[PDB]
């Protein structure tokens, strides 16, 4: 068989600088080597074939080179829309339907502090017996952030979940969603619901809060 | 403009069957081999099977993990092909793609290689014995507590559904700017839950209708929830 090895698994390049991705084949494949780009939630898209020929509608800042066993994808003046996973695929030796594990390109942009928003549970949810309180960190960078749930100043532990978007295609930031979940009964036992956010872009931790029965 | 689209993914029980379809528009699918791939768990695409062109005998080949369970058929007159999946296993859970081999080269010995220049958007297949369950949709109400500098955030909480996926749009798709739909998280209940948010001008909360359109196909759940400002 012919194995594709891709290096590194992750690359962090600043906007407008040059990204260099490596594909190596366990044996020579001449120039029968294709590159694919797969953006979050999308299928792969063919980038390069013949090692160095750009597909239809592929911007000029993408270029591939190499032959034999060492191949390179180069992305010049990296754009925010270039955040994706990149795959190589040889088709010199039958069969062609194998891809390397892929290299993820992440964009290393400037620091961006998050905007912090809080949402109280809805009357609809509360009537059914549950209270979900949601805290929102919008359009920050880098990805690391600390979200602290406090209830009547008691730091909350073990009753919340969060998820993070992929790096945004337009401005290369992340947004983060943290849901605190309580029973109606526990919810109605306390007054102040707050989330506390610490991020590299914040000169001090930020707090958004509300009092139950205020909204 | 040439395109492919997969259809037919959803929830299926272990041991049961499911048929996926691959539909071509703008070109003659019969000119091409239809190659099926699948992708799970953030790994690279994985070969599932292929059916060759009628010209090459219209025959099929399959990955070792599916041989004997899956089968590929094609109808050139309708520019469509199918992936028939029998005796499904939990490990078959994946996003399935169909592709066209627009790039081909040959020597005297036959085909040497292909590149896959068109892919469909994918269709998710979930094999589980757990039963389907539609989501609850709760508003994330905008308030002084979700407004920053003349910008307000609002959204929808799509809670406790199974399986993936749910889709979310805003005002039937007319509102796209500033939208963040988050990846679903799997709760300890085994049910999924996600949030969709959008930021808008504070000045519009009193006049502009914001409706989130939630669709959960496995459960035939469509919800169009209007999100109402709070006054705190």
């Amino acid at each position: 068989e012919i194995v594709m090895t891709q290096s590194p698994a992750t690359v962090s390049v600043s906007p407008g600088e040059r990204a260099t991705l490596s594909c190596r084949t366990s044996q020579s494949v001449s120039n029968k080597l294709a590159w694919y780009q797969q953006k979050p939630g999308q299928a792969p898209r063919l980038l390069i074939y013949g090692a160095s020929t750009r597909a239809t509608g592929i911007p000029a800042r993408f270029s591939g080179s190499g032959s034999g066993t060492q191949f390179t994808l180069t992305i010049s003046s990296l754009q925010s829309e270039d955040f994706a996973v990149y795959y190589c695929q040889q088709y010199n030796n039958w069969p062609p339907w194998t891809f390397g594990r892929g290299t993820k390109v992440e964009i290393k942009r400037t620091v961006a502090a998050p905007s912090v928003f809080i949402f109280p549970p809805s009357d609809e949810q509360l009537k059914s017996g549950t209270a979900s309180v949601v805290c929102l960190l919008n359009n920050f960078y880098p990805r690391e952030a600390k979200v602290q749930w406090k209830v009547d100043n008691a730091l909350q532990s073990g009753n919340s979940q969060e998820s993070v978007t992929e790096q945004d295609s337009k401005d290369s930031t992340y947004s983060l969603s943290s849901t605190l979940t309580l029973s109606k009964a526990d919810y109605e036992k306390h007054k102040v619901y707050a989330c506390e956010v610490t991020h590299q872009g914040l000169s001090s931790p930020v707090t958004k809060s509300f009092n139950r029965g205020e909204c | 403009e040439e395109q492919l689209v997969e259809s037919g993914g959803g929830l299926v029980k272990p041991g049961r069957s499911l048929r996926l379809s691959c539909s071509a528009s703008g070109f003659t699918l019969g000119d091409y081999a239809v190659t099926w791939f699948r992708q799970a768990s953030g790994k690279e695409p994985e070969w599932v099977g292929v059916i060759r062109t009628k010209d090459e005998g219209g025959t099929t080949e399959y990955a070792a993990s599916v041989k004997g369970r899956f089968s590929i058929l094609r109808d050139d007159s309708k520019s469509i092909a199918h992936l028939q999946m029998n005796s499904l296993k939990i490990e078959d859970t994946a996003v399935y793609y169909c592709t066209r081999n627009g790039l081909r080269w040959y020597d005297s010995s036959g085909p040497r290689g292909w590149a896959f220049d068109i892919w469909g958007p994918g269709t998710l297949v979930v094999v589980s014995s757990a039963s389907t369950k539609g989501p609850s949709v709760f508003p994330l109400a905008p308030s002084s507590k979700s407004t920053s500098g003349g910008t307000a955030a609002l959204g929808c909480l799509v809670k406790d559904y199974f399986p993936e996926p749910v889709t979310v749009s805003w005002n039937s798709g007319a509102l796209t700017s500033g939208v963040h739909t988050f990846p679903a998280v799997l709760q300890s209940s085994g049910l999924y839950s996600l949030s969709s948010v959008v930021t808008v001008p504070s000045s519009s909360l009193g006049t502009q209708t914001y409706i989130c359109n939630v669709n959960h196909k496995p459960s035939n759940t469509k919800v169009d929830k209007k999100v109402e400002p709070k006054s705190c």
